């Protein structure tokens, strides 16, 4: 249980040190070209 | 009935350990893969 | 000379940023370590009302509210920890 | 009777003091980087 | 483009986007290397 | 712009202003540098 809670509070740890800072703008722009890419797959469904 | 609920007790925490520590490695895993991901090649872009 | 004291004050503050950044993952870690304890807690205040359940099925009312206890210890040791939570909040977005 | 009383003291004295610990560390650690933030780059903008 | 043409006759849309996404990454790439072979067409010039 | 216009056809008007204020920030720092360049063109027609 000692040696588990040290990794827990290390995954606790790992996921703040994540979350804090990882928020980036750019996931946003991915996010527009997966929907640029929906787009193509709609014109491929009109030109069929 | 000692040793029956000693047996069961024995079983059952160390089969639920084993699992624990097993998914808590892939999930460290996993994680770590999205820091060197976030990471990588940055050194070598600035360098261009 | 002007310009190298200016240019050392910039870089200096990149070292006092990154102590900065630290101190955000900190916080960070901190909320999220108190939001695991909570959630936690509250996990086990559900077993501990099931265990109250089972006791209340067997007619075992003293049982029953000796589990309740837990419960309201649980639940409480959770509602110190939102309030934890709350002060660790308000400093994450103070640092960020 | 006693036994009990003194666990249950102990077990609650402890768990509230550990939290308190942490949550005062975080809010002056907080409190500090108000500090630095207003305070920093100073001297080096002056002697530019 | 023919790859897409033949997965939407077999109704796979989802391969024919993908397909349509490795048609635009080459068209893009080959107006990267019009933009410079015009600088190229201006350099071959000015040294003749 | 361009960014903005995406984030605007997906409705993120939070996106659409955070990219505008990039905008801002680079026709300001574009205009400080023709503020420059004038200093530059009289400079330059008074040394020659």
């Amino acid at each position: 249980f000692e040696r588990m809670e040290n990794k827990v509070l290390d995954m606790e740890a790992t996921s703040q040190a994540a979350g804090e800072l990882a928020g980036f703008g750019i996931e946003n722009q991915f996010a527009q070209l997966e929907a640029s890419s929906g787009v193509e797959d709609e014109l491929a469904a009109l030109k069929a | 009935r000692n040793l029956a609920a000693l047996e069961a007790k024995i079983s059952e925490a160390k089969t639920k350990k084993n699992m624990l520590q097993a998914r808590a490695k892939a999930a460290k895993a996993n994680a770590e893969l999205q820091q060197t991901l976030g990471g990588l090649g940055t050194s070598s872009a600035t360098s261009a | 000379d002007p310009e190298k004291v200016l240019e050392q004050a910039v870089i200096d503050m990149q070292e006092d940023l990154v102590q900065l950044r630290q101190a955000v993952a900190r916080t960070i870690a901190e909320e999220k370590r108190t939001e695991q304890r909570l959630n936690q807690d509250t996990q086990e205040a559900k077993k501990w009302e099931d265990r109250a359940k089972l006791a209340l099925t067997n007619g075992e009312e003293n049982l029953a509210r000796e589990a309740l206890a837990r419960k309201k210890s649980l639940t409480d040791t959770a509602a110190a920890y939102q309030t934890q939570l709350a002060q660790q909040r308000t400093m994450s977005e103070n640092l960020r």
